[PDB]
């Protein structure tokens, strides 16, 4: 097969700038009638790739003009104009000269924006939780920036660090912050024999609630 | 809307699943259907094409013998069947097709969730997130359930902007995903709010009002 290389697993542009992503085939893929049948598509997450290069230079149906394409027989690059926070996601190129068709691996564009500092909120479980014999609860750090952050859960003043569960959200398509969602599960026993949560997330801002407080 | 694709299929290891992509409008004898595999946190990778008037077929050969297109030019939908499944068998799996005039447009169906795996469907519990006993965040719990995707809105898509809907996390061979909404703190209680979930797998929808906490 036509094996499609992008060297770079993502690119950082900082909004209003521009950006090339890079592609390469191991064949050429100008064909003699004169056309280079090189493609470009951006995937956005959780949903389906989007056309937006056709044939290495061609805009696709509703792409903007800030979108262009160019390349050699081997070498293509896409370039995206006064860069959009709407843009982040994986740019991918695929040839489509001869089958089987074949995708490159992949660019992630990252969005450069200024610190931002989480926005936290905890939560004690739900009571109709505590009837299935466990007990979740979930601290939420949302819309800071940069990617990494820390997360440490304290119970009646002692760190915990068994029982947690975290998971964090894509680059967001608005204002190019980033969220995570922190999750510590306990019996419905333990949760009851202790009084004291606590959620710190060091970038130190802490939340905390008492259980019989209500 | 042009391409229809169901949200998952749960099958055993070493059966074989039938995935279908029914197309709107007349000229489905007319394009090529094609058929594309992408790994959960991976890159794409095409399966093959058929083109539905002739049954046409052209195989990556990766996939021979696990692949099998198909058609029913009678209801206007294609077929792919995946056989003698493994777990590298599961992805998600999207049709797609180039528009009859116009090569600058291809529709993509919304993709198949396929889960190969020995356990069987749970539904989920959910569970609503009122704040401790400006601006008020209110949560959703959805708990314990398999296999993915759930899908998850606020007032039924009334609330989006303040929304933040994590990816799910495995334990213990169940699936758990939480959601945030942000909003005003006039909006709510005042306002009624509600998130709703839906898990096609077990066929179940729910709708759980966000209700402030009380001395119970």
């Amino acid at each position: 097969e036509i094996v499609m290389t992008q060297a770079a697993p993502s690119v950082p542009v900082t909004p209003g700038e521009s950006v090339s992503i890079s592609c390469r085939s191991s064949k050429s893929l100008l064909h003699s009638n004169g056309n280079t049948y090189l493609y470009w598509f951006l995937q956005r997450p959780g949903q389906s790739p989007q056309l937006l290069i056709y044939r290495m230079s061609n805009l696709a149906s509703g792409v903007p003009d800030r979108f262009s394409g160019s390349g050699s027989g081997t070498a293509f690059t896409l370039r995206i104009s006064r860069v959009e926070a709407e843009d982040v996601g994986v740019y991918y190129c695929l040839q489509h000269l001869e089958y089987p068709f074949t995708f490159g691996a992949g660019t992630k564009l990252e969005l450069k924006r200024a610190d931002a500092a989480p926005t936290v909120s905890i939560f004690p479980p739900s009571s109709e939780q505590l009837t299935s014999g466990g007990a979740s609860v979930v601290c939420f750090l949302n819309n800071f920036y940069p990617k990494d952050i820390n997360v440490k859960w304290k119970i009646d003043g002692s760190e915990r660090q068994n029982g947690v569960l975290n998971s964090w959200t894509d680059q967001d398509s608005k204002d190019s912050t980033y969220s995570m969602s922190s999750t510590l599960t306990l019996t419905k026993d333990e949760y009851e024999r202790h009084n004291s949560y606590t959620c710190e997330a060091t970038h130190p801002i802490v939340k905390s609630f008492n259980r019989n407080e209500c | 809307v042009q391409l229809q694709q169901p949200g998952a299929e749960l099958v055993k290891p070493g059966a074989s699943v039938k995935l279908s992509c029914k197309a709107s409008g007349y000229t489905f004898t007319s394009n090529w259907i094609n058929w594309v595999k992408q790994r959960p946190g991976q890159g794409l990778e095409w399966i093959g094409n058929i083109y539905p008037g002739s049954g046409y077929t052209n195989y990556n050969e990766r996939f021979k013998s696990k692949a099998t297109l198909t058609v029913d030019t009678s209801s206007s939908t294609a077929y792919m069947q995946l056989s003698s499944l493994t777990s590298d068998d599961s992805a998600v799996y999207y049709c797609a097709r180039k528009h009859y005039f116009y090569d600058g447009v291809v529709y993509w169906g919304q993709g198949t969730l396929v889960t190969v795996s020995a356990a069987k469907t749970t539904a989920p519990s959910v569970y609503p997130l009122a704040p401790v006993c400006s601006s008020v965040t209110l949560g959703c719990l959805v708990k314990g359930y398999f296999p993915e995707p759930v899908t998850l809105t606020w007032n039924s898509g009334s609330l989006s902007s303040g929304v933040h809907t994590f990816p799910a996390v495995l334990q213990s061979d169940l699936y758990t995903l939480s959601s945030s909404v942000t909003v005003t703190s006039s909006t709510w209680p005042s306002q009624s709010i509600t998130c709703n979930v839906a898990h096609p797998a077990s066929s179940t929808k729910v709708d759980k009002k966000i209700e402030p906490r009380g001395p119970t």
